[PDB]
């Protein structure tokens, strides 16, 4: 139904500047007063600023930390929010969201989040490694097998297990930051007649530096 | 600024019981105002999502069990009866005179039976050995509450200098946790050492919960 669907996130260099986007559909655009929040790495939410209407003369309004710095900016004809952030500073790093102002100054409809860091470390690509149990373990009916992404900046990865198709017994670990670097890593457990008898795979995607690894689980030997 | 004051910062129910969040308000100044309140709902890798409109009115789509209430500067927001998927942290928000501000934030611990650790090992990967480092990884997953403790050994003695630890969010359909802990060495004094037990002390069990691998299995 109503959509709205974020992107432009990324790693940004201190002082350096941004513009994300916010693609709408499923409403009537030109009518609703849009909205920018932020929400830092385990914080609260934050109110950034809200463009009105065209009835409005497509007023702006900004929480005083960016007074200066922000632009919020609207494609009506085309459905489409922006926000463009200058002068980017450290404490700018988190998940920005667009929302729709619905019913009391509310937010109905938020869209799905664009992460935002901002750092002078460098974009570097994770190293995918297997989690196999050691050779002389016994048997307990499942067995749990995992992949460990290490080494890597910035924030996002996504890890599936078997390109969708287990979705069941899967937990993926938020990502630590050791030394201007990430390390995640993801469980997937699975009844033990299924493996090493059938094919376990963990598919990694780090998109700021392209990665696209495949893991296939194999049992270990000498 | 109205500044939302939430209270609690926390708090853990079981399900069916009722679960009270209060939200507090400076007072601001002119008679042109007109200030609202309105809650949301934000689960784990997900937007916040919003439950209920100006204090006391009920969303579309979000069940009987929420309610909102409130006078002034005191809100509210009720849930009962109290179900798995509630597991979240929920925000104020005020709407009226600029600026929008959102309060603090309270987490729903689903309150839930206690529950142990299914905890495995995993030696490091051919793979990262060829390039210098060693990773030893333990998984302690689905368990409750939160409260778990990992002891890493290197043969008879305890080892505390690598060692990363998650996290996860309680889970939204049993209601458990799950961690996982990374110890970290270089390639040299893996090598150099061979008997490795990752031991997890937890609530449900009187001595620690471990697993183990000998570095002669390959």
């Amino acid at each position: 139904e109503v959509q709205l669907v974020q992107s432009g996130g990324g790693l940004v260099q201190p002082k350096g500047s941004l513009k994300l986007s916010c693609a709408a559909s499923g409403f009537n655009f030109n009518t609703y007063a849009m909205h920018w929040v932020r929400q830092a790495p385990g914080k609260g939410l934050e109110w950034i600023g809200r463009i009105r209407s065209k009835s409005h003369n497509y007023a702006t309004d900004y929480a005083d930390p960016v007074k200066d710095r922000f632009t919020i900016s609207r494609d009506d004809s085309q459905g489409l929010l922006y926000l463009l952030m200058n002068n980017l500073k450290t404490e700018d790093t988190a998940m920005y969201y667009c929302m729709r102002e619905g019913i009391y100054g509310s937010f109905a409809y938020w869209g799905q989040g664009t992460l935002v860091t901002v750092s002078a470390a460098k974009t570097t690509p994770p190293s995918v490694y297997p989690l196999a149990p050691g050779s002389a373990a016994q048997t307990n009916s499942m067995v749990t097998l995992g992949c460990l992404v290490k080494g890597y900046f910035p924030e996002p990865v996504t890890v599936t297990w078997n390109s969708g198709s287990l979705s069941s017994g899967v937990h993926t670990f938020p990502a630590v930051l050791q030394s201007d670097l990430y390390t995640l890593s993801s469980s997937v457990t699975v009844p033990s007649s299924t493996w090493p008898s059938e094919t376990v795979t963990c598919n990694v995607a780090h998109p700021a530096s392209s990665t696209k690894v495949d893991k296939k689980i194999v049992p270990r030997d000498c | 600024d109205i500044v939302l004051t939430q209270s609690p910062a926390s708090l853990a129910v079981s399900l069916g019981q009722r679960a009270t969040i209060s939200c507090r308000a400076s007072k601001s100044v002119s008679s042109s105002a007109y200030s609202f309140f309105h809650w949301y709902q934000q689960k784990p890798g997900q937007p916040p999502k919003l439950l209920i409109y100006l204090a006391s009115n009920l969303q579309s789509g979000v069940p009987a069990r929420f309610s909102g209430s409130g006078s002034g500067t005191d809100f509210t927001l009720n849930i009962h009866p109290v179900e798995a998927e509630d597991a979240a942290t929920y925000y104020c928000q005020h709407s009226g005179e600029l600026p929008f501000t959102f309060g603090s934030g309270t987490k729903l611990e689903i309150k839930r039976a206690d529950a142990a650790p299914t905890v495995s090992i995993f030696p490091p990967s051919s793979e990262q050995l060829t390039s210098g480092g060693a990773s030893v990884v333990c998984f302690l997953n689905n368990f409750y509450p939160k409260d778990i403790n990992v002891k890493w050994k290197i043969d008879g003695s305890e080892r505390q200098n690598g060692v990363l630890n998650s996290w996860t969010d309680q889970d939204s359909k049993d209601s458990t946790y799950s961690m996982s802990s990374t110890l970290t060495l270089t390639k040299d004094e893996y090598e150099r050492h061979n008997s490795y037990t990752c031991e997890a002390t937890h609530k449900t069990s009187t001595s620690p919960i471990v697993k183990s691998f000998n570095r002669n299995e390959c």
